[PDB]
């Protein structure tokens, strides 16, 4: 992720991959060339051999050992490149060696964004498999829907709010709580991590209202067992709130935070206690958790107890 | 139970809409997001819609829904704010800023439909142009108070009186005395309560993503004081 | 009874020679021209003295700094013969507001094109992108020009708003400057995305573009009427248009006029405005120097027409129209290097575009 070296080797190298010469740059290869090689602006072979379209040299310098997410001054990589060049077959080998799909650059432009802007449909579709989120803003707030209308795709329009209609579903399901449902929008292409404009995942909500059937299922396909809404609260803290055992337990075996705080610095901790949770506080304790933890304004999840009224959990906490 | 209770049993999406005047400067000012008042918890987010915001965010914390509080089941019996709903009740306060201008609210809290709208009017008046309000020297985080309330049968409703303690960002303390009063709107009886206090928590934030001069609340509030 | 011309040699000096011949035939006036290179250099330090000829031939911008030592004398031509000379030319002899040397020739610069891979250029710079990626399948560029000298990319910054320094009915604010305006900071930011999108690399310099262009490696440049002679060497057809429109309003380049000041120490000063009026300034003198050596533009508003047959010094002047006066006062070498350093920051990511040129305004 980002270079900026400097040799004279490392010159012929750029201008042997821009230019295409395969055989060339596999002789810079063996003569010492370095492939991370960067110049003034931080450009690397990786970036001149992606927007030039020269799949042969992109593969090499992949197996050679390319950064492939390396990020020029502009914060352009070559999946940005690849992507805003319209060369498909670029676009996924770059992915299948792990590329950063969502990669912000300069200006919060995302590789989507770019394939939105041109219009290449083909592009899209790979991104949008490989997990890029649709709601991706940047500097302007345009997401890719925002963009792709102002220059006239509307093809690429629909396709994409007909995903994030999806995504928007995904959470009603896992708010409502209907397995099925939630199920179904998975299978369709409905990111698991997509946040709406308050930052909450349908992770949180399988959380809060105690659906611990839908929880698992979001979190066996990739559910970001550690997301944070505006207000910094983690699915393990609003487990914790709402009193679910069995959810919280689930979520710490994924491995859930449990120093996590919320913008007040609430930990999962400091909710059991005060929502007067017998059970729900041996079983955060019995993970490690911090015993004397000081929320901003300075209150054990002991002081919670009291001040509620909450007389058993206050003893089992100053006993450990 | 009592409809009151039954409204607060589980979440309840909220709005919060403004009209304010401070010195001939006349803005508005709209939030929403949710509340759970089996645990005093409120998730908020306020935005100016009209331009830039010509007082701190701080001072207009008060001012932006105290049903919303956790009542231990000792003491459901003071419980005047959820009584009083679904008919709603009207909010005035007097905020006195010390060697400062002052604030005068007037808000209704009802339903309208399944959301609870807070809607409110701000009158500021005597604000020094580069006092601390005016000037914009407060700093962006809330400190935690006790809220103090007593009956007035007399007016049918309860005497609330409090100040708040704003952080200049010099290192001093500014303060707002909350001279408050809240009388329903409905027929239906209400549960006038004892002397009781609550206790607060609040921490400001922001978006990344919003362009618009905006902030973020996240707010925890119980009653105590009474076994 | 006597009189010399100093002036540079890439320029006709023989038909100039020709010209100086009539001068002394009707009135038995010696004429003698001789040309020293460095004679920019030359000329301050002979001024002092006294010596150097009346007449003097080079850009207006160093005039500037002649005239503010008090070492050229004030003209007085004729309100009739102002007639025949386009009025924006006489802003670049305007010091104080006032006259101190004559308008000669114009030179601004235009777009060259490849007609064999582009038959119709784009006329907006915003349809460049676009037109980049229809020809680099073809593996050629389409555009390629010089970067380093901000001569060369002033006229995209300046076309939204951005200037120099404010002119006013001839004189300069040296207080206000146009580089930190939102406008110019428009222009900047699509060129660094054309750089940043690949389309352009920033180190490109005017040799690299002259040989790219010339061996049809790419489709379009920039430079002024100097560089035409060396393209129909290489062969390639080639044609001269208006610079295209950003946000939809024309380039404005820095227009260089050639210039013909008066020494203030010469003792023979109405016998050169005789004869750069009634002799020089003629249809026939200009076509005699131009046969010597192309001059590109004409100050004279007739034989300037008489070009304009040619489409390629038509289109040259279109662009000076279309561009503002390369000021003249001293400030304006704490502006090049103030800009020329700020453009190549900006356009390597090393500086933003707000922080790039706002450094550039405090030295203005």
């Amino acid at each position: 992720h980002h270079h900026h070296h400097g040799s004279d080797l490392g010159k012929k190298l750029l201008e042997a991959a821009r230019a295409g010469q395969d055989d060339e740059v596999r002789i810079l290869m063996a003569n010492g060339a370095d492939v991370n090689a960067a110049d003034n602006t931080g450009t690397t072979p990786l970036h001149l051999a992606a927007y030039s379209g020269h799949l042969e040299i992109v593969e090499v310098l992949l197996k050679h050992g390319a950064d492939v997410d390396a990020s020029d001054v502009f914060g352009y990589t070559p999946l940005h490149l690849a992507a805003y060049w319209g060369h498909l077959e670029i676009v996924e080998v770059l992915l299948k060696n792990g590329a950063d799909v969502n990669a912000m650059d300069s200006d919060g432009m995302t590789p989507l964004h770019l394939a939105a802007k041109w219009g290449y449909l083909e592009i899209v579709e790979v991104l949008l498999k490989h997990g890029a989120l649709v709601k991706a803003k940047d500097k302007f707030g345009k997401t890719p829907k925002d963009l792709a209308r102002d220059n006239g795709n509307q093809f690429i329009y629909e396709l994409l709010e007909k995903a994030e209609l999806l995504e928007k579903l995904l959470l009603e399901a896992a708010r409502e709580g209907h397995r099925d449902r939630v199920e179904e929008f998975i299978k369709r292409g409905a990111d698991v991590n997509a946040a709406d404009d308050v930052g909450v995942t349908p992770l949180h909500l399988a959380a809060q209202r105690g659906h611990l059937e839908i929880v698992e299922v979001l979190l066996k396909c990739g559910a970001d067992v550690n997301a944070a809404d505006l207000w910094g609260q983690t699915p393990l803290h609003l487990a914790a709130t709402a009193g679910h055992l069995e959810i919280v337990e689930v979520l710490l075996k994924n491995g859930a935070d449990v120093n996590a705080r919320d913008n007040i610095g609430h930990t999962p901790l400091h909710l059991a206690a005060w929502a007067g949770h017998l059970e729900i506080v041996e079983v955060l304790l019995k993970h490690g958790a911090d015993v004397n933890a000081q929320d901003k304004f300075g209150k054990t999840p002991f002081d919670l107890a009291i001040d509620n009224g909450n007389e058993d959990i206050a003893e089992v906490l100053q006993k450990a | 139970s009592s409809k009151g209770e039954e409204l607060f049993t589980g979440v309840v999406p909220i709005l919060v809409e403004l009209d304010g005047d401070v010195n001939g400067h006349k803005f508005s000012v709209s939030g929403e997001g949710e509340g759970d008042a089996t645990y005093g918890k409120l998730t908020l987010k306020f935005i100016c819609t009209t331009g830039k915001l010509p007082v701190p965010w701080p001072t207009l914390v008060t001012t932006f829904v105290q049903c919303f509080s956790r009542y231990p089941d000792h003491m459901k019996r003071h419980d005047f704010f959820k009584s009083a709903m679904p008919e709603g009740y009207v909010q005035e306060r007097t905020i006195f800023f010390k060697d400062d201008g002052n604030y005068k609210t007037r808000a209704e809290v009802k339903f309208e439909g399944d959301t609870l709208v807070n809607r409110i009017e701000l009158k500021g008046i005597d604000f020094k142009e580069d006092g601390n309000i005016l000037g914009h020297k407060l700093e962006y985080n809330y400190n935690s108070h006790n809220v103090y309330i007593m009956a007035d049968k007399q007016k049918n409703g309860i005497k609330v009186n409090f100040k708040i303690r704003h952080n200049i960002e010099d290192g001093s303390v500014q303060l707002a005395d909350h001279y408050q009063q809240n009388t329903p709107i409905g027929d239906g009886p209400v549960l006038l309560p004892d002397n009781h206090y609550l206790s607060t928590q609040s921490a400001l934030s922001k978006d990344p993503n919003e362009k618009r001069d905006h902030m973020v609340l996240l707010e925890f509030v119980t009653a105590a004081g009474i076994t | 009874g006597n009189l010399v011309i100093w002036i540079n040699g890439d320029k006709g000096y023989n038909g100039l020679a020709e010209v100086g011949k009539k001068f002394e035939k009707d009135t038995g006036i010696k004429v003698t021209v001789e040309h020293p290179d460095k004679l920019e250099e030359k000329f301050p330090q002979v001024a002092a003295t006294g010596d150097g000829p009346d007449i003097i031939f080079w850009a207006h911008d160093r005039f500037g700094g002649y005239a503010q030592s008090g070492l050229l004398a004030e003209i007085t031509p004729d309100k009739a013969f102002q007639d025949k000379l386009y009025p924006f030319t006489w802003d670049a002899v305007r010091y104080n507001g006032k006259l101190i040397a004559y308008p000669i020739a114009v030179e601004a610069l235009s777009l060259i094109y490849n007609k064999d891979l582009l038959p119709n250029p784009p006329k907006t710079w915003e349809e460049i992108p676009a037109l980049d990626k229809e020809l680099k399948a073809k593996g050629k560029s389409a555009l390629m020009f010089n970067l380093q000298e901000p001569y060369f990319t002033w006229p995209l910054i300046a076309a939204d708003g951005g200037y120099a320094f404010k002119y006013e009915n001839g004189k300069y604010d040296i207080k206000d400057v146009g580089v930190d305006n939102a406008g110019a900071k428009a222009g900047l930011t699509f060129l660094v995305d054309l750089i940043k999108n690949k389309h352009m690399n920033a180190d490109t310099d005017y040799s690299i573009a002259e040989a790219a262009f010339n061996k049809g490696e790419t489709a379009m440049t920039i430079n002024g009427p100097w560089a035409w002679s060396n393209i129909d060497t290489s062969k390639v057809n080639y044609g001269v248009t208006v610079l295209p429109t950003f946000k939809g309003q024309p380039s404005k380049p820095f227009v260089g006029v050639l210039s013909a000041g008066i020494n203030a120490a010469s003792p023979n000063k109405e016998l050169a405005k005789e004869f750069l009026e009634n002799y020089l300034l003629t249809d026939e003198g200009l076509e005699a120097v131009n046969k010597d050596k192309p001059l590109g533009a004409v100050a004279l508003k007739s034989y300037e027409e008489e070009l304009a047959k040619d489409p390629r010094i038509a289109a040259t002047m279109e662009n000076a129209q279309k561009g503002e006066i390369m000021p003249n006062i001293p400030q304006m070498s704490a502006f090049w290097y103030a800009v020329r350093t700020a453009v190549i920051n900006a356009a390597s990511g090393r500086q933003t575009v707000d922080e790039a040129l706002k450094d550039a305004q405090t030295g203005s």
